[PDB]
């Protein structure tokens, strides 16, 4: 038994259903990327190379991105982090120019944490322009006497981005992906791409229970 | 030393007379009144077009419209009688984490890590929904925002700050700082005259809207504060906390009353509200149910778990006829 | 007979445990709202489509075997309910693994080109193409076409007597069980194949262990079938055992399908 | 706000035209239009009715089967297409829009009518007068009666007050009961009970002279009043 | 040295208060809670027909 009004009211709530729901299609073709890192490890230089908060929407090959820069909250109190959940990638900028210690302990926070359990991170060290020359200054062991290698640019590279992978105790259900190729040469991009590409496909596997 | 001094004696002597003078706990003065017993409650009306996890949500001062905001950047204004949409407003930041409804029912006002508060006008003669104003100033995240009139609004925010704002100028009217951590919640006073905020340091306090100044301050905990409200006599107000319990604090005692925790609780509580008569605590866990507490006995009374993600908001009518519940798992449910 | 008491009873327990299994995936799907997208889609359709095979088609088969006088068309009857049930099974199995597919090889645009309408399309048009499959004898070819008793209204129900051998064969078991097990079985290879490319022998035997149990239960009672059609001589012990073996994938494609997913392993356990 | 009516003029009959309704200055996308007519010194009629979506189309028993109204929310223009006019169908027409949400007022807006002339069970609502002298300062009281009791389930008693001043279209006073809608002075008041329906005006001014009419929306079709004129 | 004055100025406007004792609030939500109860549904609900949900 409905009134002469009640029946216009039911038609308005389903023509807003019908609104919500083909704008929530929209907003699930869109690939959620956030970014994290210490000031100056090249946050402001990837967000140009790049394709309060600060939204970066940009397509790339059919797929678009959100990248949202979170560095703008001067709280560092991770209050909001579990709003980033779902998001495709965590993609976490470093730079090798005790910092590095204070890098490692952020990469292990936000790597351990729950919210991003399974969330694959990718992990960057872009510029290469300024990592070598500072290398012939002394070895790692500026801060970090535990290395016992050549002190030279591969040597030392290799073994920082080994000790930063290390600090993944949980593959068994996310992966690091690393890059050290210059931020100058436009890659940054495609490495992005790929990586997510490749979170997709295992989460859709890994859904059906292939995986 | 004399400052250094001065503020440890002055802190632990204060302290130390309240808690000699404090007389008895709440569930002293209460152990000779009778339970509520089991508040089962139903699901009358189920709220589905939201796409994302729901944050905030406000019900109407005529207990019968709801205003949700989603992860979605959808802000959906409900006719819960019908669970017929009378409204859905895109909101430009789709991180979105506080909502407020005007007390006239003219405006709505949200805001999140964008670190302004929009206010959208409803009752518009072009037959939408407009954003009447934006404020902006804070510094942190958007935490929480209540309208006192339809032209004079108060904030909390990640700035470890609350601000009082002119809807009409634009410009904050007055700041209260003196918190050392991102203040997550604030509730506004019965008479609109004064609120209580809770922040990441731990500690509460109640901040007076009038002069600006730091009424009181309020301590005792252990991990941050995620829900505040006050009770409906605007004389105490219950905290909820990562901690794993809820507090009830008298701001005339100055002295915490009461805790509401169990030991099979080990997550935190996302969002805190009081029945109609301030006899029922519900408050909204990480554990995906939303628990009833006897709010003199810190007994469960019962628990609304039809949710199968955390209880991110809660929130009771004015007429105390219905509670609305809203989690991450994309819906909202009316319970009476 | 022993041989009847036994088949009558392996069936029984056969189907009642294929309802058992099936009914507790319904129930986890709905409980958990987490599991209710397409593959879950997809499942809960194979499990309708178990829970009819095991409700209608055991009891229909038992009837079937005891040959009371019933009636031309009851019997046929009977028969046409078995097959529609029996195919919808198979259908919903060739189902999962075309969505399996699509999944590994639209990579991204797969959620931009699988929604809500067209999966609730397919399994429709697949439920449709069973109930076709099934009815289509009563319609032409029976054993009434070839009787010249006409006048044969009330008989003793018997599945040679009503069904024919050429139906069975050439249209059932070539077209509807042989061809959904040929292509899963390429499906799941190519699936396998740029898995292994691209990072896994827990995928492997999860995919064998699927399309084996099917051809496991499936081909014994199309061969013993295409014997009897092409003049073969079978010992009613192996038919009996034929069609169990059938009415057994029914129960056992819950337990290889839904609890490979661990959302759906930690709900069962939870429950 | 503005509603613009186009498309009448002088039409012989058993011709065919089409009103048009360019409405301006709202979000006419979303708004439930309605066509209403006045006939020479007679009253309000309606028309048609065409709910927001196209989902619910109503015609009057008068136009049943005869005319047609068709909506396009991209171009924010309604449609009023009358194919076979009698000498019946000489009256100025009316767009009106209306918005139906718990606590919306339907009948908010009309506009200001286009005229069409033509060569030579429903609900029954009765104005008691036609015609009262009163002078400015003294408070009236017009009323109607209906036929059924407009009071529903939902607790709405579904009777709208529009007030018609000289040379310009209705306007909207009540909207369900009492209840003022925007724009109007505070003296003006509804109230009434079932059947019985009174509009009580104090302070009289000269701009409320007029017609005044009781509709209701309980039931299509939609039943206007006589219209009760107030002299001065 | 005034940024520790201020400290110290705000500790002081926290102490002079008129302090009520925690027994005596108590006993007030107790009053304030007992005296609303008649009239609260969600603690004693209404019957079906009243019920809007
Ligand atoms: C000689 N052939 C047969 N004898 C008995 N039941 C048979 C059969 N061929 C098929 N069936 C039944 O028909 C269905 C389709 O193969 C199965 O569920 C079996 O129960």
């Amino acid at each position: 038994t409905l009134s002469a009004e009640d029946k216009a009211a039911v038609e308005r709530s389903k023509m807003i259903d019908r609104n919500l729901r083909e704008d929530g299609e929209k907003a699930a073709r869109e690939v959620k990327l956030l970014l994290l890192g210490a000031g100056e490890s090249g946050k402001s230089t990837i967000v140009k190379q790049m394709k309060g908060i600060v939204e970066t929407h940009f397509t790339f090959k059919d797929l678009h991105f959100k990248m949202f820069d979170v560095g703008g909250q001067r709280s560092e109190r991770k209050k909001w982090i579990h709003c980033f959940e779902g998001v495709t990638a965590i993609i976490f900028c470093v730079a090798l120019s005790n910092r590095m210690h204070e890098s490692m302990k952020l990469f292990d926070s936000i790597c351990n944490n729950k919210w991003f359990t399974d969330t694959s991170i990718i992990l960057f060290l872009n510029k290469k322009d300024l990592f070598e020359e500072k290398i012939k200054k002394s070895p790692l062991t500026i801060c970090y006497p535990e290395y016992a290698g050549s002190n030279t640019y591969e040597e030392a590279a290799a073994y920082i981005q080994c000790q930063f992978e290390d600090l993944n105790k949980r593959k068994d259900t996310k992966e690091i992906y690393t890059h050290f190729t210059c931020a100058t040469d436009t890659k940054n991009v495609q490495f992005v791409f790929d990586a997510v590409t490749d979170v997709i496909i295992k989460n859709n596997l890994k859904d059906c229970g292939l995986f | 030393d004399q400052l250094r001094q001065e503020a440890e004696q002055l802190k632990n002597q204060i302290r130390d007379a309240r808690k000699a003078c404090a007389d008895a706990t709440l569930s002293q003065i209460t152990n000779n009144i009778d339970p509520v017993g089991r508040i089962q409650m139903r699901t009358r009306r189920t709220l589905r077009g939201h796409l994302a996890k729901i944050y905030a949500m406000h019900w109407g001062t005529d207990s019968r419209l709801l205003v949700s905001a989603s992860q979605d950047g959808k802000l959906i204004i409900w006719d819960s009688y019908t669970t017929n949409k009378v409204h859905a407003i895109p909101l430009r930041s789709s991180w979105v984490m506080t909502c407020a409804y005007a007390p006239s029912g003219n405006y709505v006002a949200c805001g999140g890590l964008d670190n302004i508060c929009s206010i959208y006008n409803l009752k518009t003669r072009e037959g939408n929904v407009r954003v009447s104003r934006e404020l902006a100033g804070h510094t942190g995240y958007l935490s929480c925002c209540r309208f006192l009139d339809d032209n004079q609004i108060v904030t909390s925010s990640g700035d470890t700050t609350c601000a009082l704002w002119d809807i009409e100028t634009g410009q904050q009217t007055t700041t209260f700082t003196g918190h050392t951590g991102d203040v997550m919640s604030l509730s506004l006073a019965p008479d609109t005259r004064l609120f209580v905020s809770g922040a990441c340091d731990a500690s509460a306090k109640l901040w007076d809207v009038r002069e600006g100044m730091c009424r009181q301050t309020f301590t005792g905990h252990e991990s941050d504060i995620n829900a505040i409200c006050f009770f409906p006599n605007g004389n105490a107000f219950a905290t909820g906390s990562d901690d794993a319990t809820c507090r009830l604090f008298d701001l005339r005692a100055d002295q915490e009353l009461m805790t509401y925790s169990h030991d099979n609780i080990i997550c935190g509580i996302t969002s805190v509200s009081f029945s109609k008569s301030g006899r029922l605590l519900l408050a909204g866990y990480d554990d995906f149910n939303c628990n009833v507490w006897d709010a003199l006995k810190a007994d469960r009374a019962g628990v609304l778990a039809g949710h199968d993600n955390r209880v991110s908001c809660l929130g009771v009518t004015d007429d105390g006829m219905a509670v609305a519940t809203g989690s991450w798992d994309s819906f909202l449910k009316i319970w009476n | 007979s022993w041989t009847s008491v036994t088949y009558i009873t392996v069936e029984i327990l056969i189907g009642l445990c294929a309802i058992v299994g099936n009914v507790l995936v319904i129930w986890v799907v709905k409980l958990n709202p987490s599991l209710q997208t397409t593959t879950f889609y997809f499942i809960v359709s194979l499990a309708l489509a178990d829970i009819a095979v095991g409700v209608l088609v055991m009891p229909l088969a038992i009837v079937i075997s005891l040959g009371v006088t019933i009636h031309f068309y009851s019997c046929l009857f009977m028969t046409c309910l078995m097959l529609i049930f029996t195919h919808a099974s198979i259908m919903s199995l060739l189902a999962i693994a075309v969505d399996r597919y699509l999944r590994v090889k639209l990579t991204v645009r797969y959620r931009r080109v699988t929604t809500q309408r067209r999966i609730w399309l397919a399994l429709g048009l697949c439920w449709l193409v069973s109930f076709l499959v099934g009815l289509t004898p009563m319609f032409g070819w029976n054993m009434k076409l070839s009787s010249a008793d006409e006048n044969l209204t009330f008989l003793p129900c018997r599945f040679r007597s009503v069904m024919r051998m050429d139906y069975m064969v050439y249209f059932s078991f070539f077209l509807w069980i042989l061809v959904p097990l040929v292509v899963m079985c390429a499906i799941y290879f190519d699936i396998f194949y740029i898995i292994r490319n691209r990072l896994e022998f827990k995928t492997a035997k999860s995919l064998l262990l699927v399309l084996f149990l099917f051809a496991l239960c499936w081909l014994p009672l199309s061969i013993i079938n295409c014997i009897l059609y092409f003049d073969g001589q079978v010992p009613q012990t192996v038919l009996y055992l034929g069609i169990l073996l059938s009415h057994a994938n029914s129960m056992m494609n819950p337990i290889v399908y839904a609890y490979k997913i661990k959302k759906f392993k930690e709900t069962y356990l939870l429950i | 706000v503005q509603l613009v009516e186009s498309g009448g003029g002088l039409v012989q009959p058993g011709g065919s035209r089409k009103l048009s309704c360019s409405a301006s200055g709202f979000a006419f996308s979303s708004f439930g239009m309605h066509w209403v007519r006045q006939a020479p010194e007679k009253g309000l009629e309606w028309v048609a009715y065409i709910s927001s979506g196209s989902g619910t189309i109503y015609y009057a028993d008068t136009v049943k089967g005869r005319f047609t109204i068709s909506r396009d929310d991209p171009k924010n223009t309604l449609f009023l297409q009358m194919t076979s006019l009698r000498s019946e169908d000489t009256a100025m027409y009316y767009c009106v829009r209306s918005i139906y949400y718990y606590g919306s007022s339907p009948f908010d807006f009309w506009g200001q009518g286009t005229t069409l002339t033509v060569s030579s069970s429903d609900i029954v609502m009765t104005q008691a007068t036609s015609s009262v002298p009163v002078t400015p300062g003294e408070s009236v009281s017009i009323s109607c009666r209906s036929s059924k009791s407009l009071l529903h389930s939902n607790g709405n008693t579904y009777l709208y007050w529009f007030l018609q001043r000289p040379g310009q279209s209705p306007q909207l006073l009540i909207y369900r009961m009492s209840n003022l809608a925007s724009g109007v002075p505070d003296r003006f008041s509804g109230s009434g009970s079932g059947t019985a329906f009174t509009l009580t005006i104090s302070r009289l001014e000269a701009e409320d002279v007029g017609v005044y009419y009781c509709m209701q929306h309980l039931e299509y079709p939609l039943t206007f009043g006589a219209g009760t004129k107030l002299e001065l």
